[PDB]
């Protein structure tokens, strides 16, 4: 096997050498450690056949870090191949030189890189630009010593739009890792030159060209107007990533645009069709499009005001897309499409995703809390869902009712009777505690509040700390409101939570309640049963400082995770 | 009448999990169609395929009445298949074993030693809180017999009943008296286990 | 008594399953998945004994397909291994050079043998020839 | 296609038919089934489950599945409705207190949308004591004439002797079979 | 900014991997499978995984997961675009996407992976262009990639200049269970199969609402496409200036333009379904289909999928027109019709039994979807005006195009 | 394969 | 013939718009 392969590779027949190379490639792909034969393949490296040269280069790149010492026998071959008349061989050699992760190997490759920097072949120019970026990433100090920054800067001002885009991408990557010192920013002339080559760049070249504009900060409206006019055609590209980059560039430029001018209105009108087109993309890019819409939603929410039908999740939509659709609908919820949102949420509650059902319940509750005009409709939907006889749905409806009561309890007295008997046997801590809190705060429209609390007092000492605290608060409120039918209940609760309750916070709360009861029952109404102020809901909008930074970071990993760019990298 | 071996080979030929689920559903459709027709000839093959599918992780709620119908059958293969189905897909929380009490009682006095042993093993494996109440009398009757191959089964049934019904142990005190001279190792082991459980 | 006995393969496929405890189907599936994950994530020098959920989860596979047992904390541990070895020997004698392919094909026979060997988690046949003779006689009945 | 084989089979008798056995416990259902199948009154314990048997008469195999009348077994009659074409009801005229319960059970079972093609087959069991009612008083009490789209026939059979069983079988054959 | 794009298999085995930056160890692929299993078993599975500080973005292919690991905050959209381009290239080069070809053409696969992208920056994406430098059965790279025209190879000669266009219509209807249609969007598709000599520059002209309004002819039937996306060969500047559709057509079948706008017209097919499902006794399928399309048009290969019960068995079909077959694999009844003339009304009455034992868990209510496809029908009314075929040498072109109307996201919510 | 191998190899 | 609508000849430009 290994010995036979070595003997075959140490022969003078090209027919057996090709078969040996193919077998070695298959073994490495099959998961075989063929790095022990790396020195043997070194001798059979300088071959006229192009097929074996690529395999040898791939083996060396994959067997370079494993055997760095044995890689010293490949500099001469690379130097010889760096001047081959065939452009493909030169491009392959340039790619392989940068792929070798050898500290002592990149030192001797500077001369070939300098020679190929002025390569006439546009593919050769792109390969040299990639090799320079790889060398700078491997050794920034070596790249600075070689003085390749000037050559990379001069590359953008030459012919070959693909090579120009590659050089711009390499410069951006180098500046991305750089400490912002000696930045490669260019004046309006460079931006105009790049825009002139934007219509000639390839699908990949368009992204590289638009990435440079993401760093430039416009200072004049005329320049911003021209940039917006040039980026407007980018919205009609079949490449979704190019569309995303163009949208990010337009959003970044909109931070300096004047709302008085008509350019902003035209840009807003031309952005909605692009969002609609992006929303119907592949499932992999659907999540990216949703994340981009959510990030840009908090900046200019008036653009997608009329885009509501497309926000509905499809039957074959993925779980991640279904989850994002609900968030998009919640962010874009308005009183105009309140009925449509309620109908979609009602349809979304009949699915089989338990997580999907919980997300739908949370979205319905958020929509009801945000808009008080549909509070009655939300209450009716919650009552219907509770009548749906769904355990998870029942808990979700109980939680939604408890949340709604604390927010808009002025006209919530008509649902206590319906919720008084709604199968209270559920033991969910999030639902039982919410029901107890609702009963305690709303202990006026129910004539059998004491009887209902009796069933929950059987295991109060071992139910839960939050549940125990909520039950104690409800008992105290009931005693303060109606003490004739709950005079013994308050004493029993105090005895159970003060003597048999070992919780420190619960014990302290029980002691405070007992002291208040024994001090002045009249003052307890104004102290315990007081009118709480308006509840400040947690704003889901991101901070304005973070929103502006996320605007520049469009299409990167930080947009999907909704985290700062420095808060997610290692 | 697709044999269990053919179904196993077909399942082994499936690659994708979705493909396996589709094949399982395709077989279950034919199984349900055969069951709805009240088929009695190839019922053993359908029962085996359903048991294999249930072990594979597919729903088998519809294949409960067929097991009950086959349990009260007369063929030995059908009786074995029904006993296996009751032991596997029948449970106390299932609630479908309530009707099986009459079948167990009918098979409790069967002359064949294989049907009675299979029924005793099934009752022990699926001992319920209510089945043992109506089956405690029959267990004690077989405990005083001289069948060596059945003494161990009777002891196991008594132990299972005692574990399921701790209040029924009072009826087993006089049944196990004077049983320490059993020559067979199985009967002696069963008696020792019953005494330890008591 | 043995709460459950399940024959699972190395890749995770289960070739046998016999639980003596009445549990919900979803709960039983979750317990089986957890047991497979624990066994599949265990080394060869773990002693083949696990106290999972206060249950003596004993795993000892003599081939690619593994075997598991779940007994309460009231008896010795080596007894379970001896019983498993005896059951494997009886199955091999009944079949003859038992392999993984024949185990799937002889699932009904394997279930019948397990029922005739151990009932309710307790040992039912102490001898090895009496059980084999009884199984052969039952099979010959038709 | 050809149906020559079906005609050849039917030349000597091919139709089999089915039957059901429902009613309250201790209503003579087990004894009646034993008499129909064997021809003797066999003493049996209460039917915890059910009894399944077949009887060959008039070239028709009338399969009979006994169903108990236990409180826990009362709601189990829906399982036997599947693949069921006939049904025989056994009444207990000697239980005045249980007569209302039996009537309510019959009404509940008769209110199933799946059981529509099965005609009424009422068997007057315990027709040996002086307290037993006639063939019309029981029907009037049960309101058999108010069963729309139900072909009901009242027959009185004595469990000890067996008189009237042949008449009931002939009536069932005439109601089910519509040929010469 | 993916660190390495790899091709996995359904059992977790990596069919092929190719590092581009080297910032991530190749051993991280082993932890991808357990993470995916945990996410799927907990519902947290997403295409972009995350193993600590390295994100493992993968997409589900025909048989393997195209996992592309990355370490920094690279362009996720760029990675997705590169993966889509690679998938298209593989489909063009390999007719099948399975393990049979992954392990069969690795010699050319390694070269294609090396040439496509370098250092995380994709460089080559033209499948036809890539086929001129990388073949499985090498010369210098073509000048077309270096030249501006990377979508029209020069020097191509053909005996005839025939281009086959395709007016593909996508009828997507979202009818709720209440009977109202919520999402009714029609997506146009102008795909042409160009086979000519040279590098012709197509000059497309159609009956667009915006173009007619600009020219002053905004009074006839003109299509007002909400979203119009040109292909790569389409010049953005010409369309932005005066809606001038001038671009160099590629060699072969390609998608030039794809209209996308909402529809305010009645559905082509009106399907009314009834469910007389007895409580564990039987079920009724009162399915009524009304063809709202023009009577002169026929819907060929109409397959109205009606979801039957999950545990339903012994079905009986009482229909009027069209064959009905119950497929247990899909767990639904397909109202199959060979040809459905416009205005037809087919009535069906399904009837099957149900097991006595109730199901332990619910199965949901999947929407009813039809597979109608009526060609030679233009519901949107957009009419192609002219296609400016100009060649430097000069030739008489004979373009061809066909209008096909099919059923897209035409789902009907169940009751 | 590994499945045709004997469980105990006896 | 061909399913999906027969191929039809197309013009070169809008002759009515000059
Ligand atoms: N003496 C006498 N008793 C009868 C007669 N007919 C019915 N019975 C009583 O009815 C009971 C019915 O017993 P079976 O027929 O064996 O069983 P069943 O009718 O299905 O009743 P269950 O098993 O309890 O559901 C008997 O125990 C008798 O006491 C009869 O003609 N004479
Ligand atoms: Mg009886």
């Amino acid at each position: 096997e290994i010995f036979e392969l070595k003997a075959e590779l140490n022969s003078d027949k090209k027919e057996k050498k090709k078969e040996a190379v193919k077998k070695v490639i298959a073994s490495m792909t099959v998961g075989k450690d063929v790095s022990a034969l790396f020195p043997d393949v070194v001798n059979c490296m300088q071959t006229d056949n192009l097929e074996l040269k690529k395999l040898v280069y791939l083996y060396l790149m994959n067997y370079a870090k494993s055997q760095p010492d044995m890689a010293i026998m490949a500099v001469n071959t690379f130097v010889k191949d760096c001047e081959d008349p065939n452009p493909l061989i030169r491009a392959l050699a340039v790619r392989t030189m940068g792929c070798i992760r050898v500290d002592k190997i990149t030192e001797y490759l500077c001369e070939p890189l300098r020679k190929c920097l002025k390569d006439e072949d546009p593919y050769v120019r792109k390969t040299a630009a990639v090799c320079v970026a790889k060398l700078h990433d491997i050794n920034a100090q070596l790249v600075e010593d070689q003085g390749f920054l000037d050559t990379l800067k001069d590359l953008i001002s030459d012919s070959n739009p693909m090579v120009v885009a590659n050089a711009v991408a390499a410069l951006s990557e180098i500046a991305e890792s750089h400490p912002s010192s000696n930045l490669l920013d260019l004046n309006p002339q460079s931006i105009n030159k790049l825009l002139t080559a934007l219509n000639e760049c390839t699908e990949w070249g368009q992204i590289f060209i638009l990435d440079c504009l993401a760093n430039y900060m416009p200072k004049d409206d005329r320049e911003a107007q021209s940039i917006c006019e040039r980026v407007t055609p980018r919205l009609s590209h079949a490449n979704s990533a190019v569309v995303l980059s163009a949208v990010k560039v337009l959003m970044k430029f909109m931070e300096m645009l004047s709302k008085d001018l008509d350019y902003y209105g035209t840009l807003l009108k031309k952005l909605a069709p692009p969002l609609v087109t992006l929303l119907s993309a592949e499932p992999e890019l659907q999540y990216v499009a949703l994340r981009n819409i959510n990030l840009i939603v908090q900046k200019r929410p008036e653009i997608l005001k009329h885009e509501m039908k497309v926000f509905f999740v499809k039957y074959n939509d993925p779980i991640y897309v279904k989850l994002e659709k609900l968030d998009i609908m919640i962010r874009l919820a308005s009183q105009a499409n309140i009925a449509q949102v309620l109908a979609e949420l009602r349809e979304y509650a009949t699915e089989v995703d338990v997580d999907f059902v919980r997300k739908a319940v949370r979205a319905i509750g958020r929509c009801a809390i945000k808009v008080e005009q549909s509070a009655e409709r939300c209450v009716s939907t919650l009552l219907d869902l509770i009548q749906t006889k769904v355990n998870y749905v029942v808990q979700e409806a109980i939680v939604v009712i408890k949340d709604i009561f604390r927010k808009y309890p002025n006209k919530y007295e008509s649902v206590i009777a319906t919720l008084c008997e709604n199968l209270d046997s559920l033991d969910e801590p999030e639902a039982r505690a919410a029901m107890i809190w609702i009963v305690g705060e709303y202990a006026e429209r129910i004539d059998n509040a004491d009887e209902l609390l009796e069933s929950f007092l059987e295991g109060f000492h071992d139910k839960s700390t939050q549940v125990q605290l909520q039950l104690l608060t409800a008992i105290v409120k009931l005693f303060l409101k109606k003490p004739t039918e709950t005079q013994e209940l308050v004493q029993q609760v105090l005895s159970l939570a003060t003597q048999d309750s070992d919780n420190p916070d619960l014990r302290d709360r029980g002691y405070i309640y007992w002291r208040l009861l024994s001090t002045d029952p009249v003052a307890a109404k104004e102290v315990v049963l007081a009118e709480k102020p308006l509840i400040s809901e947690e704003t889901d909008l991101i901070e304005p400082t973070l929103l502006d930074e996320l605007i520049c970071y469009i299409g990167t990993l930080a947009s999907v995770y909704h985290k700062p760019p420095s808060a997610f990298v290692e | 009448p697709i044999r269990l071996r053919e179904l196993i080979r077909t399942i082994r030929t499936a690659r994708t999990q979705a493909e396996e689920r589709e094949m399982i559903q395709k077989e279950c459709a034919a199984i349900r169609s055969s069951f709805r027709e009240e088929d009695n000839t190839y019922r053993c093959r359908n029962v085996a395929k359903l048991l294999y599918m249930h072990m594979l992780g597919y729903p088998a709620h519809f294949g409960q009445l067929e097991c009950l119908k086959l349990i009260a059958s007369q063929k030995f293969t059908d009786k074995r298949i029904g006993y296996l189905g009751a032991m596997l897909l029948l449970d106390e929380r299932q609630d479908v074993h309530l009707l099986m009490t009459n079948c167990i009682k009918n098979d409790l006095n069967h002359s064949t030693q294989f049907v009675q042993g299979l029924a005793l093993c099934t009752l022990g494996c699926m001992g319920s809180s209510e089945m043992c109440r109506d089956l405690a009398g029959e267990v004690e009757k077989l405990l005083k017999t001289s069948n060596s191959y059945l003494r161990k089964k009777a002891a196991l049934c008594a132990v299972h009943v005692i574990r399921k019904v701790p209040e029924l142990m009072e009826m087993f005190l006089p049944a196990t008296k004077n049983l320490l001279n059993e020559k067979n190792h199985g009967v002696l082991h069963t008696s020792v286990v019953l005494l330890t459980e008591m | 008594m043995i709460h459950f006995i399940l024959l699972f393969s190395r890749q995770g496929k289960l070739r046998l399953q016999k639980w003596y405890i009445t549990l919900p189907d979803k709960e039983r599936k979750k317990i089986t998945r957890e047991i497979v994950q624990i066994i599949l994530s265990r080394g060869h020098r773990t002693s083949s004994f696990v106290d999972w959920k206060e249950l003596k989860l004993v795993y000892k596979r003599y081939a690619s397909l593994y075997f598991c047992c779940a007994i309460e904390n009231q008896d010795n541990e080596l007894l379970t291994l001896e019983i498993v070895h005896r059951y494997v020997e009886l199955l091999d004698k009944y079949f003859g050079n038992v392999c993984e392919l024949d185990i799937i094909f002889n699932f009904e026979k394997a279930y019948f043998i397990l029922d005739e060997f151990i009932i309710g988690g307790e040992i039912q046949e102490t001898s090895k020839k009496i059980a084999v003779k009884a199984i052969e006689d039952s099979d010959m009945l038709q | 296609g050809n149906i020559f084989a079906n005609l050849f089979k039917g030349l000597f008798g091919k139709k089999e038919m089915r039957i059901l056995m429902v009613g309250l416990d201790a209503a003579g259902k087990t004894t009646i089934l034993y008499k129909l199948k064997l021809g003797e009154i066999v003493t049996t314990i209460p039917t915890i489950g059910f009894n399944v048997e077949t009887v060959e008469y008039k070239n028709i195999s009338f399969t009979v599945w006994d169903v108990g009348g236990q409180d826990k077994i009362r709601p189990l009659w829906r399982h036997y409705f599947q693949n069921t074409q006939g049904l025989i009801f056994v009444v207990d005229s000697n239980d005045r207190e249980r007569v209302n319960e039996a009537r309510e059970e019959l009404m509940r079972m008769l209110a199933e949308d799946e059981l529509r093609d099965a005609v009424l087959l009422v068997f007057a069991n315990k027709q040996d004591l002086p307290n037993a009612m006639n063939a019309a008083e029981i029907t009037d009490k049960l309101g058999l004439h108010s069963l729309r789209h139900r072909n009901w026939y009242i027959q009185a059979t004595c469990a000890t002797s067996g008189d009237g069983l042949y008449e009931g079988l002939d009536w069932l054959s005439n109601q089910l079979r519509n040929q010469k | 900014s993916a660190s390495a794009v790899y091709v996995l298999d359904l059992k977790g085995k990596v069919l092929i991997c190719r590092n581009y930056r080297g910032d991530v160890d190749m051993s991280e692929v082993e932890h991808f499978m357990p993470i995916l299993m945990e996410k799927e078993e907990e519902g947290m599975l997403s295409p972009i995984l995350a193993h600590g500080g390295v994100r493992f973005m993968w997409i589900k292919h025909n048989n393997l997961y195209l996992v592309a690991t990355s370490k920094k905050n690279a362009c996720v959209s760029l990675v997705f675009s590169f993966l889509y381009k690679v998938v298209q290239v593989f489909s063009e080069y390999f007719k099948e996407l399975e393990e049979e070809s992954i392990r069969d053409n690795f010699v050319i696969i390694y070269e294609l992976l090396d040439e496509l992208m370098d250092f995380g920056y994709p460089q080559t994406t033209d499948s036809k262009i890539l086929q001129e430098y990388i073949t499985q059965e090498a010369p210098r790279p073509p000048a077309t990639v270096t030249n501006a025209v990377s979508w029209r190879s020069e020097g191509i000669k053909y005996r005839k200049n025939e281009v086959f266009l395709d007016v593909i219509e996508a009828v997507n209807l979202l009818v709720s269970a209440n009977g109202n249609v919520l999402r009714s969007e029609i997506v146009g598709s102008i795909k042409m199969r160009v086979f000519l000599s040279g590098m012709p520059e197509l000059r497309l002209g159609l009956n667009d609402k915006v173009l007619f309004d600009n020219t002053g002819r905004g009074k006839s039937k003109s299509v007002e496409l909400e979203d119009v996306k040109f292909h790569q060969c389409v010049r953005l500047s010409r369309f932005e200036n005066d809606r001038t559709i001038s671009f160099i057509p590629p060699d072969g079948e390609f998608e030039l333009m794809s209209y996308r706008l909402n529809t305010h017209v009645k559905p082509l097919i009106w399907i009314e379904s009834v469910i007389e499902k007895h409580s564990h006794s039987r079920i009724e399928y009162m399915v009524k289909a009304k063809s709202q399309f023009k009577r002169r048009s026929t819907a060929n290969n109409v397959e109205i999928h009606i979801p039957v019960p999950n545990d339903a068995d012994s079905p009986k079909f009482k229909t009027t027109v069209g064959s009905v077959k119950w497929v247990p694999e899909n767990s639904e009844i397909v109202w199959s019709v060979k040809s459905f003339p416009g205005g037809k009304e087919y009535l069906m009455r399904a009837h099957f039994g149900l097991p006595s034992v109730e199901a332990e868990d619910k199965e949901g209510k999947p929407p009813i979807s039809v597979k109608f496809e009526i060609p030679y029908f233009t519901t949107s009314g957009i009419q192609v005006r002219y296609l400016k075929i100009i060649e430097k040498s000069g030739y008489q072109a004979l373009p061809w195009v066909r209008y096909i109307t099919q059923n897209g996201d035409y789902q009907l919510r169940t009751q | 394969k590994g499945e045709n191998t004997s469980l105990l190899h006896p | 013939d061909r399913k999906g609508g027969s191929y039809s000849q197309a013009a070169g430009s809008d002759s009515a718009q000059s």
